[PDB]
DNA sequence: TGACACGTGCCTGGAGACTAGGGAGTAATCCCCTTGGCGGTTAAAACGCGGGGGACAGCGCGTACGTGCGTTTAAGCGGTGCTAGAGCTGTCTACGACCAATTGAGCGGCCTCGGCACCGG
DNA sequence: CCGGTGCCGAGGCCGCTCAATTGGTCGTAGACAGCTCTAGCACCGCTTAAACGCACGTACGCGCTGTCCCCCGCGTTTTAACCGCCAAGGGGATTACTCCCTAGTCTCCAGGCACGTGTCA
């Protein structure tokens, strides 16, 4: 199932897409295949978060848990 | 607030699924600003190839593209 | 300069490289390379088990620091 | 001595300095000699393999690379 | 027509037939189609890789066992 | 006697060689190497397969037949 | 941890080895890897009999799914 | 004989590990003949390794060394 | 030649076998709706004959590019002992931010109508 | 030279789901000191580094033969896709039949650990 509500997940891309291009048209299956995409890949940072609050003894992420997993994942921030 | 509709019981929810038990109040704005960056540097690469194609409209086989070879 | 002993190294990569095929000689230039690529990885995973000792208040690395650096990049 | 004894004890320090850490833990080094092994055998492994594709008896610089392509992503 | 559509559904049939399958669902060849393709990529993606290391402009039937090899059989 | 028609799986072959790397020749006993190699693992997949559908006591497989096949046998699935 | 105890693990072992080959011994430690591997083996074999078994209407295992996972995998 | 001395709890605990929930009475004594072939054929390689080497005492190295080629 | 594993003693709670016992979870059974299998068929994309080129792999050979042996050695570097300095943790006290129960309030969703491009036959 | 289709854009109404409030409080931030431990100094031994030397293993480059890939006319050609009737079955609910998982009790024992000893790195 899709964890993030399907309307304003299309808007925001619809909305980061005006940025690039003026009036670009969308479709429908392909915002749902960007849609499992991206819980995927949240959910899998979510994953490398958790490991790095357990390696400090927490149970508790914190911002520096986010910083720290993606920093070492490779990810230009 | 089109990016305010990520609510934070939604970012909870994503979390649990990531096995997350406790989850600080500061990561919400934190997640959003990262989950931006995603979505841009997807977006970015997806559009240049519609142009390249000279389609303008963007595919779903286009975005899977994308996504593919973003993890590479 | 190279941080890990030359001579060394190479007796290592020739003994590996026995048990995939018997009797390869590595040419100089494939070893020098292949000890660049591997300096440059250590480094690098020196980094980030560095990053992860700091994130836990510490700053001495230790093994479980070595394993998270690995496990986040999808090593293991 | 063991040829997987040849990366001293120094060596995985200064490799570790460069790294950017200020003490290194006794237990470190095992750990160290340990992953090496595993990447090494990893890029041997396909490193062989292209030589034997070129039907060549030497393991050329050129093997080398690829198998690190292959391995770095 | 698209071109994976040429794995045409009876070749899927025989194949499954060949395999012992009597019935065959009607969502199989979706699933088949789609399993193909990524055998096909991986094993392309290392054949092209061999074909680059030999400095050649013509893939051959060499390259494809080590790529396979490399894949699994 | 190949199962899989000849023409459109080498034209399959020839368009996914094309985003690895462009203008590339297939030799037609590579072509035939790929071929049989990809039937053999097809009616092996199929042999799984079917083993799965007979466990359930059902003589018709289905997708979820071949994902478990493929998960057991240790692919990315 | 280990899951099966050190003795009745180590006389099975030993049975088998003499089977093989007259007076053979084992190291400590050698025995401690190839139990570490043991267990891990049957950990990795009892989650496939289990996603069988669930792939089936039932929840419980049988020895009829073990025998199905084995011979998917290329063992038996 | 000495796959009896492993005892039925020990199974059961194995299953748990695995993430299993129930377990039939017959797995048992299945699985004991499945652990006695998985042994055998990995000491048949350990023991002609150590026959290789003209060596009368078994290794760790000799165990690893015949696991990764069964594993692989 | 000395260190390692083999063999046995003492024991005690941890762990291992029956013996009742409730029952969640197996296994036949019917009807139905789904839904592939199979029969017809015809246009068609695949199979193929063959000229035609010709780009390019396969093979042989010169040679120099360089790996292996190995041999000494002066010399920078690793190993080991020892020390004094710094760092890895528990339980101290506390707090504040993270958890949840409750209530308006609003946006998510189902189903549908009206208008605009748009690649296309 | 016009067309069916996918699209936004909105609406009508139900409809679950938020932010905010408030409270209970779990967990996280310094930290003192006991403890390890390790970074560094100082020898001392030693194994890397190096330069010939010589011997040659062979990789790279280049040219020649082949041969097979690409191309396509284009001819014929076995057949994939579609419709539709037919019959096998997936399955959901029904219901009989458990033995599988718990507790209690009695017993077997895994391992510290210690001593004595044969054997090969």
């Amino acid at each position: 199932e899709l964890l993030i509500r399907k309307l304003p997940f299309q808007r925001l891309v619809r909305e980061i897409a005006q940025d690039f291009k003026t009036d670009l048209r969308f479709q429908s299956s392909a915002v749902m295949a960007l849609q499992e995409a991206c819980e995927a890949y949240l959910v899998g940072l979510f994953e490398d978060t958790n490991l790095c609050a357990i390696h400090a003894k927490r149970v508790t992420i914190m911002p520096k848990d986010i910083q720290l997993a993606r920093r070492i994942r490779g990810e230009r921030a | 607030d089109n990016i305010q509709g990520i609510t934070k019981p939604a970012i909870r929810r994503l979390a649990r699924r990531g096995g997350v038990k406790r989850i600080s109040g500061l990561i919400y704005e934190e997640t959003r600003g990262v989950l931006k960056v995603f979505l841009e540097n997807v977006i970015r690469d997806a559009v240049t190839y519609t142009e390249h194609a000279k389609r303008k409209t963007v595919t779903a086989m286009d975005v899977v593209y994308a996504l593919k070879r973003q993890g590479r």
